[PDB]
RNA sequence: UUUUUUUUUUUUGACAAAUUUUUUUUUUUUUUUU
């Protein structure tokens, strides 16, 4: 197991609320999911938000064991988390792919769009379905930011999230960005908090 | 031949030696030369070419279909089909396909445990269309009771004794041949006693030397 | 009708792309500029081209345009949208 | 564009370090006093690399050159070769392998070649690290007469441990009378670049043990001719030699195929004293260095400064002098004094690329590293670009 | 889903479900002790009405019945024995 | 598979899923095999040290490979809560 | 301010019988003398 250290700090906490993360959906959790830390009156679902940081530490300890960092593709068609997925790029060794995905991205070469990754993370199943799929042909194993409503499909290791609001998604890429340079990298876990803004992340207005 | 693909360039730098490896970790084959490489002796046969005509307009687009199954007598077959408008590259093509796809069979005994494997490990059906294709131990000396393709695929496919049994309309040597390989392919697809004990799960090649052999740069 | 081809269209945009410095919103200039800047076998084709870059560069001025992107678009990247204080977390 | 520093070790060996290569793991260190010196690459950003040294006294006469071979061939049989020649010129080997709980570097020693071979003078070396062109690995060296002596390594023979050295070839001397071979390389395309103290280059095809080709100096006068450090671009022609004038430093460029020259690298205008002698550094050019994507050029001079050269553009990109501290502006031009060399009087000795994320931090995988080995015996660790 | 202990599941996720699709088959119907108005003495009612009751004495309406549960009339406290 | 004289033969033998435990065979390619990482003081990763989970096809198709996955990593030691034996 | 708005439709029957098509692996030079 993890050390003690590697646990949802007060400050975090604060910051998961201040997004919105633990907001869950209106109709309907799927029970492929149980993540529900009991409904809220005349509105949605809430979510267990320790077992959402355990997850993001999951999938981190994931990525930081695959060798070659820039064979992690961030798939976003979702126009809210472009942004998000280009700096987490940046700051991993990891791939982008925003926008349109273009069929064939995995599937088969003679195309330029041919990346072969090792492990895939997604921002919606439901938008990218078609990423997924793809995926699905090739082996590769998949990490989406997951919504309760939305499908769970070859999707492993998902991280209930919110995936409506701008704050949220910028958000968890960040925490995913922030482990990964915990994990195999230079930055100290408890005395350094890290003073890039997740201002830096989120989408554009205009 | 300047390989693209993760694959192809571990089998050309001498990394992935058996084709055993690749069939443990399930990686997909793109390029027909890995297996070639992986594979010396697999020899090729044409089992069936028909035409198939497109109707149009101003006549009839005349295009062949070619079924080939491609095997060494140990244990690997692949069957390939293609379509072309001439029979050469049809065959060809086939032949690239089959070798792409390439099972591996388990193959065992019928009751006594003596020197070598000689029928089917398991009682194995594949259906593919309307044909079933059930395939049987049989014991030492009993020889292939198949139909002369199914005969021939399992010649190739390195099994010496075998009874098979089928249903509906083999009269369409692409569809009862695609079940014959769906069920050989099932040998391994199925729980037999010895293999209940637990493996610690090995770590693919594609994952251990990721680095050393990923896709390449240098412009000049 | 007098819709513009591939080989104009493609050519013209590639031109932008790798050349933005030049190209002023002239018509007579840029069609010197295009024999100079680049083989191009006709001279019908070549005007051709010409107009066509004059056309995307007259649209260019106005709004950045879907499609093309030449290095001197690029530098919003870092400083993309730290924009706008509003003026006049908690509580 | 820039270049952030990581870490320097400071006061390493006793005597000067000499060459230092590299792998994905560590960084190999010989030197003058006799050991053998690893430095761990994967360092936690905020530590001493004395901290995860490792030393092994090897040979009192101490080491001049010392070359690194890290690769998996069945299964995955980490092999961590390190082949180094003393200043005796007596050859040996050492496969590097670290305890499973400990992690502590065990050096065991090899000795593959015979008594016989070992007997011969040897100088410079390297590993061509095969890619199954070659049945396993290749090894090449120079010596005191020039004839290059080569090597197809074996390290298995029926899988198990059963390491061996069977002779591929002697290229014989270029010349009659012999010269000392003073640097040596060879590349992935299968070419044998050895360099000679007279300005002599002579070019060798792998396969039929031939020699394809030679230049000569660019000097015809002695204002030190000898070559300093021959290397290769690792795919491509492209083939990288360093040569000096009456105590200065210049590079030269060449195509490997026609032997059609393509630049000298330099730097003009007045403080050179308006400068005949177009010439890349101020002082003697102690080493070159390809990085592993291909395009760019590093290269140190004994002056200080580490000069970066685009061989697109055949242009200086940038400079970073190691031993001072001349960093943020830069008005860049060879400082000539009347009586000889610049003012800037420190001691380089080597430089090198390490591939796009060996080290761990921050800079690491984003970028490519760069190492460098001074006189006062500082070795140091630079991360690239800043931009990420 | 997949898998799960049905032998300890949680009474969250069984007093929700039908009587009859539990694990250990179990009415949802306690027994009640009515204090009625006139006399001081309680009646001992079943929840579930199935007839309209009166009073052991003072023979006055207790409960009355409904398509489901007893429906008790004006202000009548109660117990559950 | 071990013939008359022990002798082991059965050309390659395949995986297993770590939550079914059905046999991964070749053309299965919606399987798939994860690798985690083992952490140290500070957390860390520790390189070319992991901890791997197979998964076949069927169950990511089915889309239920989360749940078990999560138990997996629950009772093996590297979690506590998430999963829920009692649902 | 779910929100605008639409109007219809003849007669044309037949065409003699027989009458296309099928195969598998792929490969080109010339020149003596001192």
């Amino acid at each position: 197991s993890l050390p003690a250290t590697f646990d949802l700090t007060p400050e975090d906490a604060q910051l998961l609320l201040a997004a919105n993360t633990h907001l869950g959906a209106r109709n309907v959790q799927v029970h492929q999911e149980p993540y529900v830390f009991n409904a809220r009156p005349d509105g949605v679902h809430v979510i267990n938000v320790g077992k959402t940081w355990e997850k993001l530490v999951l999938a981190a300890r994931i990525i930081a064991a695959i060798p070659n960092p820039e064979d992690v593709v961030a798939i976003s068609s979702r126009t809210f988390g472009q942004r998000a997925v280009l700096k987490f790029a940046a700051h991993t060794g990891a791939t982008p792919i925003a926008g349109r995905f273009t069929p064939g991205s995995f599937t088969n070469y003679i195309t330029r769009s041919f990346k072969e990754p090792r492990l895939v993370i997604v921002t919606d199943p439901r938008s990218d379905a078609q990423a997924i799929k793809e995926a699905s042909y090739v082996n590769i194993p998949v990490i989406a930011l997951t919504d309760l409503d939305s499908p769970s499909e070859f999707v492993d290791v998902a991280i209930p999230c919110n995936n409506r609001g701008k704050h949220s998604i910028g958000l968890i890429w960040y925490l995913l960005a922030r482990e990964v340079l915990r994990l195999r990298g230079a930055l100290v876990d408890r005395t350094q908090p890290w003073s890039i803004m997740p201002d830096l992340y989120f989408y554009r207005d205009p | 031949w300047v390989p693209v693909t993760k694959l192809g360039r571990l089998v050309k730098a001498g990394k992935i030696t058996t084709i055993e490896e690749i069939f443990l970790h399930s990686l997909p084959v793109k390029e027909f030369q890995i297996i070639d490489t992986l594979l010396p002796g697999l020899q090729d046969e044409v089992m069936n070419i028909k035409p198939v005509q497109k109707q149009t307009r101003a006549g009839q687009r005349t295009r062949f279909k070619a079924v080939v199954v491609v095997g060494d007598s140990n244990g690997h077959v692949g069957l390939g089909i293609k379509t072309a408008k001439e029979v050469a590259g049809a065959i060809r093509a086939g032949i690239i396909i089959a070798k792409l796809s390439v099972i591996p069979i388990r193959r065992g005994y019928w009751g006594t445990n003596l020197g070598q494997p000689h029928s089917l490990a398991t009682k194995t059906t594949g259906k593919c269309g309307s044909v079933t294709v059930r395939l049987i131990p049989a014991p030492r000396g009993s020889g292939i009771v198949a139909s002369p393709a199914v005969k021939k695929l399992l010649q190739l496919a390195g099994v010496e004794d075998v009874y098979t049994q089928s249903n509906g309309k083999t009269r369409t040597l692409e569809n009862t041949l695609k079940a014959a390989f769906v069920a050989i392919g099932n040998t391994y697809g199925f729980l037999t006693p010895n293999l209940w004990a637990e493996q610690p799960l090995p770590v693919s090649p594609l994952d251990i030397y990721s680095d050393e052999a990923s896709a390449q740069k240098k412009r000049f | 009708g007098r819709v513009r081809t591939k080989t104009v269209k493609r050519a013209s945009k590639a031109l932008i792309e790798r050349y933005y410095p030049k190209l002023t919103l002239d018509f007579q200039t840029n069609k010197r500029l295009c024999d100079e800047i680049a083989t191009i076998q006709s001279k019908r084709l070549r005007n051709k081209i010409a107009g066509y870059t004059t056309h995307l560069m007259k649209r260019i001025q106005k709004g950045p345009v879907r499609g093309i992107s030449f290095k001197l678009q690029e530098e919003e990247r870092e400083r993309k949208d730290q924009y706008v204080p509003e003026v006049s977390r908690s509580n | 564009k820039v270049f952030i520093a990581t870490a320097n070790a400071g006061k390493a060996h006793d005597a000067d370090i000499f060459s230092v290569s590299a792998c994905n793991s560590f960084t190999v260190s010989c030197s003058g006093d006799g050991y053998l010196k690893v430095w761990d690459n994967k360092l936690l950003d905020n530590e001493n690399p004395k901290d995860k040294s490792y030393s092994h006294f090897v040979h009192k006469s101490g080491l001049h050159h010392v070359d690194v071979l890290q690769a998996i061939e069945r299964d995955a049989f980490e092999l961590c070769l390190v082949a180094t020649t003393s200043f005796s010129g007596d050859l040996l080997f050492y496969r590097i392998t670290r305890e499973d709980e400990t992690k502590k570097v065990i050096f065991e020693k090899l000795d593959l070649l015979d008594s016989d071979m070992k007997k011969h003078s040897f100088w410079a070396l390297k590993w061509g690290a095969s890619n199954d062109r070659l049945l396993s690995h290749r090894l090449v060296a120079t010596d005191v007469k020039g004839t290059t002596y080569i090597w197809k390594f074996h390290p298995f023979a029926d899988l198990n441990w059963s390491p061996t050295l069977e002779l591929q070839g002697t290229v014989e001397s270029p010349m009659t009378p012999s010269q000392f071979a003073t640097s040596v390389d060879i590349s992935e395309r299968g070419l044998i670049a050895t360099g000679f103290n007279n300005g002599t280059v002579q070019i060798s095809e792998l396969s039929t043990l031939r020699p394809l080709y030679n230049f000569e100096s660019q000097h015809s006068m002695n204002n030190s001719n000898s070559i300093r450090s021959v290397k290769f671009s690792p795919q491509g022609s492209l083939l990288a030699i360093a040569h000096d004038s009456n105590s200065f430093g210049c590079i030269t460029l060449y195509e490997t195929e026609f032997g059609e020259r393509i630049g000298s690298l330099s730097v003009p205008t007045h403080s050179s004293q308006a400068s005949l002698g177009e010439f890349a550094h101020s002082s003697w050019v102690m080493s070159l260095s390809f990085n592993d994507s291909g395009e760019t050029l590093c290269s140190a001079g004994w002056d200080g400064k580490l000069r970066f050269w685009d061989v697109k553009t055949k242009e200086r990109i940038t400079t970073l002098n190691m031993h001072c501290d001349d960093i943020e502006i830069e008005e860049d031009i060879l400082a000539v004094d009347e009586h000889g060399d610049s003012l800037a009087e420190p001691g380089v000795f080597d430089v090198k690329f390490l591939k796009k994320g060996w080290r761990s931090g921050m800079g690491a995988d984003l970028n490519e590293s760069l190492c460098c080995v001074c006189l006062d015996r500082s070795i140091r660790w630079f991360r690239e670009a800043g931009g990420k | 889903v997949l898998v799960q202990d049905l032998l300890h599941p949680t009474a969250a996720s069984e007093a929700r479900k039908h009587k009859l699709k539990t694990l250990v088959q179990g009415p949802r119907s306690y027994f009640l002790d009515v204090k009625c108005p006139g006399c001081l003495n309680i009646t001992t009612v079943f929840s579930h009405a199935q007839t309209a009751v009166t009073c052991e004495s003072c023979s006055t309406i207790l409960c009355t019945p409904t398509g489901g549960k007893a429906k008790l009339s004006e202000g009548t406290s109660f117990r559950r024995k | 598979m071990e013939n008359d004289k022990g002798q082991l033969v059965e050309l390659y033998v395949p995986r297993k899923c770590s939550a079914t435990n059905r046999i991964i065979k070749a053309d299965d390619h919606a399987s798939v095999q994860i690798n985690v990482a083992k952490v140290d003081e500070e957390g860390r990763a520790i390189p070319g040290e992991y901890v791997t989970y197979a998964l076949s096809g069927y169950v990511r198709s089915r889309g239920e490979s989360d749940d078990s996955l999560n138990r997996l990593a629950q009772n093996d030691g590297l979690l506590k809560n998430v999963w829920s034996y009692s649902r």
